[PDB]
């Protein structure tokens, strides 16, 4: 992924602000409730049947954090995502057989949530660069299907 | 398919954009532009230029076009039948490209009504804002 | 959303199946198994093996929905809330499985319909299962 | 792209029997027909307003016989298919911008035309393989994007 030294360094400072216990929870659990099907890969959490089951499911917030910090681990390796992310775009195709199309929409949910916890910080530019490493991440996850 | 509880969370939703409709659909506009930039390619006549009148301008019919659709939750084939002709048979706009409004659209409304936005109510936007794309990208004429 | 056209042009292709409905469900699961080998997984329960009676079996039920479909096209969400209430509330099938076996119902027509299946005919069956699949993925109760 | 050589004998046989003048302009015509938007992409035909109007268009006949062409190519580079198609996915990609999902509709329009043409001979086992092709030749087209 390609970011201008300016989209680096907004990406970077606000990435630093990132409440870690809470936004890869929120954005796993809206993922859950936007697009239930994706329940489905999560049956070992048991209740899943409401928003508010969701949001407070210690084993959604925990799942969240980890992904929170495989996405952080592509901004680390902006230059070799399809590297980083080999081992779990083999667990995602090869074994639980996840759409594609989930890994954009996850991308886009977690940008949502970074604008509920950033507002008015969470500018178009801002938005823009997150964009750019959302679709790398969601591209590099697909890449064993490729 | 809207359930009864995501019809009653969009209008209780875009109830609270209120008077600031427009600036939300031109803001939607503009995170558009700049996060996709081939959606630009439907846009040649457009001043894009941060703060541009036009911009402004056509965030404003966006949203206005938003609540009508609310307003018509359970008629918005007839309701919208004008603009699904102009997207679908005049502009033919890919789909693709109305996913990638709705996202800036929520990501608009997430910034700005944080405490509105909730995971119900994100759910039943997204759900309205994907039956309004394919109002839109159909032709039923 | 269906056009009157796209609906006449499903009833006329459909009606052409007539009696021979379940045969067309059983060809098309039977592709979409073998094309798309993650659809299986959720047959876990099924034998799958060629000329399996309980793909014969499931193909008419398919079929029968699709022939009710057709048959209440103006109030899907009605008519097939308990099929929406299996594959989104139980199930919970991931839409792009939709796209999937629509396709290979669409391959199973075009091989075994050719006079009916025009491309205007293609185009109205295309949109008529994308309908039918929102409504059997979305959960609106 | 891998092939059994049971699929591989069963594809070319079939392949072989392709009405070259037709097969490509009527999977063509029906991506314009069945998915409208794709029409954008191609103004310079000129009347494109009904199916009767896009399947007897010379323009789409001659440029179906191309994209047949590409797929003939990529059946004969099974093993190469995105150093085949660098060329081409930069075209469609950083030239034309087509969204990736327009070059998987393409491919099972294809399929759908070669069941409408082979009829009973197109098989389940036989389609199978065609998708095995087709969602290479879409993957390589796109990986410009990637
Ligand atoms: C594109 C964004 C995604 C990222 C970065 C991501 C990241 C991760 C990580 C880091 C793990 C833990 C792997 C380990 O422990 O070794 C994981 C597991 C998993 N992911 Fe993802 N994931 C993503 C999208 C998805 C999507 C869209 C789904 C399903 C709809 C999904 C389903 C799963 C499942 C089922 C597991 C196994 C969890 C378990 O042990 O019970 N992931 N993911
Ligand atoms: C929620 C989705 C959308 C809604 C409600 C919407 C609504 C509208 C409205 C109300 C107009 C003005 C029609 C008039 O002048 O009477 C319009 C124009 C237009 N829309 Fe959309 N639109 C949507 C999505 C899109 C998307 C995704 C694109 C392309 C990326 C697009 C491209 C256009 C263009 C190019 C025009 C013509 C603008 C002009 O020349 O003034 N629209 N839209
Ligand atoms: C046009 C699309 C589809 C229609 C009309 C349809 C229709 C049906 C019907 C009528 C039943 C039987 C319900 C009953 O017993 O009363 C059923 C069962 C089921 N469907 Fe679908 N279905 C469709 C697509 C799918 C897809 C894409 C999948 C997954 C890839 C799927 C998975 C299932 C499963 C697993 C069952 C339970 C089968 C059993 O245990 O007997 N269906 N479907
Ligand atoms: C995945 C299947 C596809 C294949 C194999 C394919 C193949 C080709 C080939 C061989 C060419 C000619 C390049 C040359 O001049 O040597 C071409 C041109 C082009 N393709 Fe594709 N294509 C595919 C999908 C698409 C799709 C989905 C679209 C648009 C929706 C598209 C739009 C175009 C356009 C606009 C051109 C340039 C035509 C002109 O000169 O006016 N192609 N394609
Ligand atoms: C009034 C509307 O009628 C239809 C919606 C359809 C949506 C489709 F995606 C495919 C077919 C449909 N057919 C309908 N008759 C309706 N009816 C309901 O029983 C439930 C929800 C609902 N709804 C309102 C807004 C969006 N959905
Ligand atoms: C009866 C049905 O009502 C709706 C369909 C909807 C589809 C959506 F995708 C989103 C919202 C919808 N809202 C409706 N009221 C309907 N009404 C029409 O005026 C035209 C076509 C049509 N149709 C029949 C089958 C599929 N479409």
């Amino acid at each position: 992924v390609h970011l201008t030294p300016e989209e680096k360094s907004a990406v970077t400072a606000l990435w630093g602000k990132v409440n870690v216990d809470e936004v890869g929870g929120e954005a796993l659990g809206r993922l859950l409730v936007v697009y239930p099907w994706t329940q489905r890969f999560f049956e070992s959490f048991g209740d899943l049947s409401t928003p508010d089951a969701v949001m407070g499911n210690p084993k959604v917030k925990a799942h969240g954090k980890k992904v929170l910090g495989a996405f952080s681990d592509g901004l680390a390796h902006l230059d070799n995502l399809k590297g980083t992310f080999a081992t779990l775009s083999e667990l995602h195709c090869d074994k639980l057989h996840v759409d594609p199309e989930n890994f954009r929409l996850l991308g886009n949910v977690l940008v949502c949530v970074l604008a509920h916890h950033f507002g008015k910080e969470f500018t178009p530019p801002v938005q823009a660069a997150y964009q750019k490493v959302v679709a790398g991440v969601a591209n590099a996850l697909a890449h064993k299907y490729h | 398919v809207l359930s009864p509880a995501d019809k009653t969370n969009v209008k209780a939703a875009w109830g609270k954009v209120g008077a600031h409709a427009g600036e939300y659909g031109a803001e939607a506009l503009e995170r558009m532009f700049l996060s996709f930039p081939t959606t630009k390619t439907y846009f040649p006549h457009f001043d894009l230029s941060h703060g541009s009148a036009q911009v402004k301008g056509h965030g404003k019919k966006v949203a206005d076009a938003l609540t009508n659709a609310v307003a018509h939750v359970d008629d918005m084939p007839n309701a919208l039948s004008a603009l699904s002709d102009l997207h679908a048979h005049k502009l033919r706009v890919d789909p693709v490209n109305f996913k990638l409004l709705s996202h800036c659209l929520l990501v608009t409304l997430a910034a700005h009504l944080p405490a509105e936005f909730t995971p119900a109510v994100h759910a039943s936007l997204d759900k309205f804002l994907a039956s309004v794309s394919t109002v839109l990208t159909s032709k039923y004429r």
